[PDB]
């Protein structure tokens, strides 16, 4: 539908409030600034340095209001809107070198973690320590994490790994919480347990999603295997990898179809049943915000004198990609409608602007799932 | 025209299609500071794999990928030193502007006969695939240059008796 | 000690060179460190291109009476934002050792003079040249 | 511009100086030289005999013993024996211009004692120019080894006065010239409508001397150089001695003129292709 | 797949492959590099435009075909234009496939040394040989044996052939080019009163010419009618918008053939000259000769020359035997092809000298002390 | 491991088509000795260098995926071996390879495990 960089940053990552109004970024370096939906233009509404390992991930708990901040630093934090800025509230963790992703576990009792140090920090919150605190699942894990997603049930974790070995584990914290009902996966759900594995060491972990209520889960690496399980099918599994280039994301969009997108920067639909192994495509999902009209010879003679790209082609209509695809793309998410009937998606990328989408031209067929 | 050539660099341009990979992630268990992470390859599971690639029977490349950083590697069917040392005249000329484009593995490496540096930093830089649809072509042009210095050296040969005796 | 000859020095100054021969006991000159080529732009007729076949299409002249030449540009390998035509200070000292002084590099033996503040590239790709080109015995 | 002389620039003007000097009655200052030219020279010059009044040249080469040999000496006792001078220890010979040896016109030897190097050559050239006017074959040939990576003589036919070569090539980028560009003069003169016979050969000495094909199918350069009375005459001859008396050594010093040249092109061409690289973008 | 079949000669270059019905890689054989001062200097232009880029410049350039002692001496000027084949024409190597060379009969002697030194040390092909281009003609026609005829634009030649055996005191070598036309022709121009006439015009001279030239039929019967006519009178379109009608000229330079004596020049008239061929050759065969006679060439294509040229053969020859001759559609064009489709005959290779040979000795091993 | 007769077998009785699908057959993926994979690689490359040009897609078309993911990674086993220009064919196999498989079979030589 629409586009704009009210100035072009590189948005390493974005985050918000549920209204989706003030657009928090993962920056350059270590200075931020937060924006805001200005009715559709962009202004900015905070400044924010004191998380100063750059930034990574985040988990904004965006009704609470709840920005857990991670990155390159220990000085991990909720940052929280004290009315007056977004501002520091401390974690404490005992991974080292750095946090990457962070994760509420979903009715924000806790959240999970993935470590500069092989491991899972699980973090618990102490009113004795004006803060939080952890225990670690150094072992039975091997080597650290990259994405994260908690099943409904919210002490059911699955996540992707740098430990490749595509695994199910329970986190149950005794001074939170109480272990979690009987997962069909596995059930020993103490603290770092593992339910369940799908052999698969295939890449590095990149995405993890469960399906609408989570019966099946979705995996790709950045390797870019596109993967599941399916615990109805009797703890199933399939694998599959893409054709195109290598993979920023992918999400369910229901219990049947997914969104993925790569270094291609076009998103591209993806379509299912219940066929364990029968993991299926749906073609190119965009069209771009581009056409043919484009040009200003004037310059174009100017710096024909000059030289710099001066032979032409239609890469630079995408600054090297083509379809206005830029230096990349950088991230993909739905406003609003959700992962059943989506009224309107957006999108980052390199070139710092709001994007949003034509979700629902696509509308045009009804219900899924094959016992397969 | 050489059309297999077609079929190669259109099979490279595939090859920077399936993996143009390389995207950072910096430390965990280990030091944040981004490496030459193609030289200080630990372990496979976490990267792509090591790769040579004849277009005949001298001639052949090698590309080596740690999953943000890669070497490639050159070879030529040319065994003349009146192809080699100079041509290596330039060779030895080329190396220092290597320091002005900063992507060179610089040195004219033999087995190949040069090797390259590549890594993740580029693809943040300025801009996408017109990067790799000049580089990889360029790259032949930077060849078909070598018939340019061919009539220009051969043509120095043509300078001989054209002083010398040609002075009477 | 000797190729056939003993060693020499050339102080290469940035604005005089100065030298004196095997024997004497002063630099027997001390003099204009200058070239004069004509470089009035009119790039014009007949054109050719990627040849190094013999030529009528070269204008130059070298030393203190380069001074005097007219449309004939006299420049200055010193060093002094110029650099660069360290590509030109070769032919400029095989005429210097060969036609000025009327010797033979490969005989003699040699010391020469930098600056603290040198960098090496400028050095080392002459190098080759001091020993392929100028194949001295020894020099430094 | 890359022309010579053969009175030394080095020399002249500080011995005309010595002898502008020589004629105002001035005190000295410390000059001792050896050094070197074309042909393996090892020249010398000195304030001889002690005193503030005397300059010495001198000189020294090894095959001098293959070259007293033969009777040059009677020129040079014309020319420079005009002079009055003795050899020096060490050198093969030397000239003492004592400032009592300078003349009234003092400028007027200054250009033919500094041009004496070919000029010896000359002294003894003349005797294969008398063996061919008195129409003789084989005569008396110069075998001299100035050089011996590389060889050479001097010798004589009736219709025409000769010189004969050697010399070893040690690299193909070389060989391939070598056995091209002078079958462009061997078979190729009609813009340089002059030249005398010089045969540049690949493997190819002459037979009353060696014998041809003496080379590894072009690793050695028996070089020959005849001439036609067009050149022996008085005259023509004069000029084309000159340019013998330097030419391979000259020339293979042009090479390296020629060599260094060629990176205009290549620093254009690299600049070039640092243009190009951006284009990426 | 493939070995390499060129009209490396004269008048455009003619190339192609090895087999095929047409050459296809094709240009003017000349060159131009700019005359000028690059006012706008900088403007990113290489120092030559080629044939046909030559002539979408030819109002820029200095260019070359040299000396009447050969074609031309500096053929190290084809030198930039053997890139222009290999890449320019053709993005290849020539170094890859066997190679078919051409060069003429009694070329002087340094040829094929300084050829071949560039051949195989620059052009390193894995083995080659030279043809010369008559009976390429016959090839096409699915012929061994007869006269055949060669005028060009490098050169002319008159050539008896019997299955071989071709003879080498009555085969006809000359010099005679379309090339050398237009010196007389063009000097008429101040009879038109055109006080503007140049050096690049020769190009539009010799067009209107090809255009509409033709050899007079009888040639006073022309003079005469000339002299009583303007039909004759042909228009022309020039470059800025102008028209010149002209027509006169349009066969009365094209007597010169029989009147070199035009510019004073002792040669006797073409069929006359040409006869003495056969009448150095065997006497016996010259009533089946009749029935042999083989024309062609870019120079062939004019109307009213055919009859003449067989009336004017008629007044040298005697009547009594059965007439045929040989000049077919597009006979211009097809030399090369028939020279494409020989290397069909493998055999053709086995002559080759391959790079070895030429390395040895040098080629030395095939040169002109040879025969 | 491939059998030598079988390929040898459809190769000589012009069944081109089935000397591919032979010489696919048993990959020697599980075998840590290079010696027994090299053996295979000789046996695909002697059938890859034995084809002709036309009938390189008719075959082609009667591989699935895994044929087809397979012979990449075997297309891939030959390009590390230059000789008689056998990368000349092999880029004419590759062209027909990657029509049927798309690059998704280039990325997939370019994830595994174990290989040919």
């Amino acid at each position: 539908m629409a586009y704009h960089s009210f100035l072009v940053e590189p948005i390493s990552c974005h985050a918000w409030n549920k209204d989706r109004t003030q657009i928090a970024i993962c920056p350059n370096n270590h200075e931020v600034h937060i924006y805001e939906k200005s009715g559709n233009k962009w202004v900015q509404v905070h400044e924010l340095k004191e998380h100063n390992g750059q930034v990574t991930g985040v988990d904004w708990a965006p009704d609470s209001n709840r920005i857990v901040t991670c990155g390159t630093d220990r000085n991990a934090y909720v940052w929280t809107l004290k009315g007056r800025t977004w501002k520091p509230t401390l974690v404490i963790l005992r991974i080292n070198r750095a946090a990457r992703c962070v994760r509420w576990a979903p009715n924000e009792k806790k959240f999970a973690v993935g470590s500069g140090s092989r491991v899972i920090s699980i973090c618990y919150f102490e009113q004795e320590n004006d803060w939080w605190v952890c225990k670690h699942i150094k072992k039975p894990i091997r080597s650290t994490v990259l994405s994260l997603d908690w099943h409904p049930n919210s002490v059911l974790l699955a996540a992707g790994s740098c430990d490749f070995k595509c695994r199910i584990f329970s986190a149950y914290i005794k001074e939170v919480e109480e272990r979690p009902a009987p997962t069909p996966w596995g059930s020993k759900m103490p603290f770092g347990e593992l339910m369940f594995e799908s052999s698969s060491s295939c890449g590095w972990v990149h995405g993890v999603c469960f399906s609408a209520n989570g019966s099946r889960v979705a995996w790709v690496s950045h390797d870019s295997t596109v993967c599941l399980a399916d615990a109805d099918k009797k703890m199933a599994v399939a694998t599959l990898a893409s054709e195109t280039l290598p993979l920023l994301a992918v999400t369910f969009i229901t219990e049947s179809s997914l969104v993925a997108a790569g270094h291609d920067c076009f998103p591209v639909l993806f379509t299912y049943d219940s066929a364990a192994g029968k993991l299926s495509f749906g073609g190119r999902l965009d069209v771009p915000k581009q056409s043919s009209q484009r040009g200003l010879t004037a310059r174009e003679r100017f710096q024909n004198l000059d030289k710099k790209a001066s032979s032409e082609g239609s890469a630079a209509a995408g600054a090297g990609l083509d379809s206005l695809h830029k230096n990349s793309v950088s991230q993909i998410s739905v406003l609003s409608g959700g992962k059943a009937k989506c009224s309107q998606f957006c999108t980052t990328g390199m070139d710092g602007g709001m994007s949003i989408w034509d979700v629902r031209s696509l509308e045009s067929a009804l219900k899924d799932l094959k016992i397969v | 025209m050489t059309a297999t050539l077609r079929p190669y660099l259109s099979a490279v341009r595939a090859t920077l299609q399936a993996a143009l990979c390389l995207e950072n992630f910096s430390s965990q268990v280990v030091e944040r500071h981004n490496k030459p992470e193609v030289e200080v390859r630990s372990s496979k599971e976490l990267l792509l794999q090591p790769v040579t690639i004849s277009r005949n029977e001298k001639e052949k490349v090698l590309i080596e990928g740690s999953i943000n950083s890669v070497r490639v590697s050159i070879a030529v069917k040319q065994a003349d030193e009146i192809e080699k040392i100079l041509c290596h005249k330039f060779m030895r000329f080329m190396m220092m502007r290597a320091e002005n484009f900063f992507i060179l593995r610089r040195k004219p490496v033999e087995g190949y006969d040069i090797s390259f540096l590549i890594t993740n930093f580029h693809t943040e830089q300025m801009y996408k695939h017109k990067l790799v649809d000049f580089v990889i072509h360029f790259m032949e042009e930077i060849d078909k240059e070598i018939s340019e210095m061919k009539l220009s050296v051969n043509a120095r040969a043509r300078i001989v008796a054209e002083e010398f005796l040609k002075n009477f | 000690m000797a190729g056939r000859l003993p060693a020499c020095v050339v102080d290469c100054g940035t604005g005089y060179t100065k030298l004196g021969y095997a024997g004497n006991t002063e630099p027997q000159f001390i003099i204009p460190s200058c070239i004069a080529i004509k470089e009035s732009a009119k790039v014009g007729d007949q054109a050719q291109r990627r040849v190094m076949k013999g030529v009528d299409d070269l204008d130059f002249f070298i030393g203190d009476e380069a001074i005097e030449k007219p449309t004939y540009a006299t420049k200055w390998p010193i060093r002094h934002g110029i650099v660069e035509d360290w590509d030109l200070m070769e032919r400029f000292m095989e005429q210097v050792i060969f036609k000025y002084l009327r010797a033979e590099p490969e005989d003699h033996y040699f010391l020469l003079t930098e600056p603290p503040l040198n960098t090496p590239e400028n050095r080392e790709y002459t190098a080759e040249i001091m020993f392929e080109s100028f194949n001295v015995p020894g020099l430094y | 511009m890359i022309l010579l002389e053969v009175n030394n620039r080095i020399i002249e003007e500080t011995l005309a100086l010595k002898f502008e000097n020589a004629a105002a009655g001035n005190k000295p200052e410390a000059v001792e030289v050896t050094f070197a030219d074309f042909d393996g020279v090892l020249y010398h010059i000195s304030n001889p005999n002690g005193d503030k009044t005397k300059v010495m040249v001198s000189i020294s080469l090894k095959f001098y013993k293959e070259l007293q040999a033969h009777g040059a000496d009677e020129l040079l006792k014309r020319v420079y024996g005009s002079y009055l001078v003795n050899p020096e220890s060490g050198y093969n010979v030397s000239l003492l211009y004592d400032l009592e040896n300078l003349p009234a016109s003092k400028d007027s030897i200054v250009h033919q004692a500094g041009m004496l190097k070919r000029n010896c050559f000359a002294s003894v050239f003349e005797k294969y120019f008398q063996f061919q006017e008195e129409g003789k074959e084989g005569e008396n040939r110069a075998v001299i080894h100035y050089r011996d990576d590389e060889t050479m003589y001097v010798e004589s036919k009736k219709d025409r006065v000769t010189v004969v070569f050697s010399t070893v090539f040690k690299d193909d980028d070389d060989v391939v010239i070598g056995k091209v560009f002078m079958q462009e003069f061997k078979e190729g003169r009609r813009a340089s409508h002059t030249a005398p016979q010089v045969l540049f050969s690949h493997r190819e000495p002459p037979l009353e001397l060696k014998d041809t094909d003496a080379a590894v199918g072009d690793n050695i350069g028996y070089i020959t150089f005849v001439l036609f009375p067009r050149h022996t005459n008085a005259s023509a001859r004069d000029n084309t001695i000159n340019l013998i008396h330097t030419f391979r050594d000259y020339l293979h010093y042009h090479i390296k003129c020629s060599k260094a040249y060629i990176h205009t092109r290549m620093r254009a061409k690299t600049s070039d292709f640092l243009k190009v690289l951006n284009r990426a973008r | 797949t493939t070995a390499l079949v060129c009209d490396n000669g004269s008048g455009l270059v003619k190339a192609g492959f090895a087999g095929d019905d047409a050459p296809r890689a094709v240009f003017p054989s000349i060159v131009g590099r700019p005359r000028h001062q690059g006012v706008m200097v900088g403007m990113g232009q290489k120092d030559s435009y080629v044939g046909d880029e030559a002539q979408s410049k030819r109002g820029i350039l200095t260019l070359k075909y040299p000396i009447e002692h050969g074609i031309i001496t500096n053929w190290d000027d084809m030198e930039k234009i053997w890139h222009h084949t290999f890449y320019n024409e053709l993005r290849v190597a020539p170094e890859e496939h066997p190679t078919l060379l051409t060069e003429a009969p009694l070329n002087p002697k340094a040829n094929r040394e300084k050829m071949t030194q560039i051949m195989f040390e620059t052009f390193n092909v894995p083995a080659m040989y030279v043809a010369i281009q008559a009976v390429l003609s016959l090839y096409a026609s699915g012929r061994t044996t007869g006269i055949v005829l060669d005028s060009g634009d490098g050169v002319t030649h008159n050539v008896p052939i019997y299955e071989g055996y071709a003879l080498p005191h009555a085969i006809m070598r000359l010099d005679l080019a379309g090339r050398d036309l237009t010196d007389y022709l063009m000097k008429i121009l101040t009879e038109r009163g055109y006080s503007f006439v140049t050096t690049a015009e020769r190009e539009i001279v010799r067009d209107i010419k090809e255009k509409l030239c033709y050899v007079a039929l009888d040639f006073e019967n022309e003079m005469a009618t000339a002299a009583s006519s303007s039909s004759l009178e042909k228009s022309y379109e020039l470059p800025d918008g102008q028209v010149i009608t002209i027509g006169n000229e349009r066969f009365r330079c094209p007597e010169t053939l029989f009147q070199p004596s035009f510019i004073g020049m002792e040669s006797a008239g073409i069929h006359e000259t040409t006869y003495n061929s056969i009448m150095k050759c065997d006497i016996d065969i010259r009533k089946d000769l009749y029935a042999n006679n083989v024309m062609s060439g870019g120079t062939t294509m004019y109307p009213g020359i055919a009859d003449r040229m067989q009336k004017e053969i008629t007044a040298l020859a005697p009547s009594t035997m059965k007439i045929k001759i040989i000049a077919p559609p597009e006979r211009k064009y097809s030399v090369w092809i028939g020279g494409s489709i020989l290397a069909s005959l493998s055999t053709f290779q086995q002559m080759w000298i391959t790079k070895q040979e030429y390395d040895e000795a040098g080629p030395s091993i095939v040169h002109r002390k040879c025969f | 491991g491939p059998d030598e007769g079988e390929v040898d077998s459809c190769l000589r009785q012009g069944n081109m088509t089935a000397a591919l699908q032979a010489a696919l057959k048993n990959p020697p993926i599980n075998t840590k000795s290079q010696a027994v994979k090299d053996r295979a690689g000789s046996i695909v490359l002697k059938v890859l260098i034995s084809f002709k040009a036309n009938d390189i897609e008719k075959a082609v078309q009667s591989l699935d995926k895994n044929g087809v993911d397979l012979l990449m990674k075997y297309i891939y086993k030959g390009f590390e071996s230059p000789s008689d220009n056998s990368s000349a064919v092999l880029l004419q196999w590759h062209e027909k390879a990657l029509a049927a498989g798309g690059v998704g079979s280039i990325v997939r030589v370019l994830t595994a495990r174990k290989t040919v």
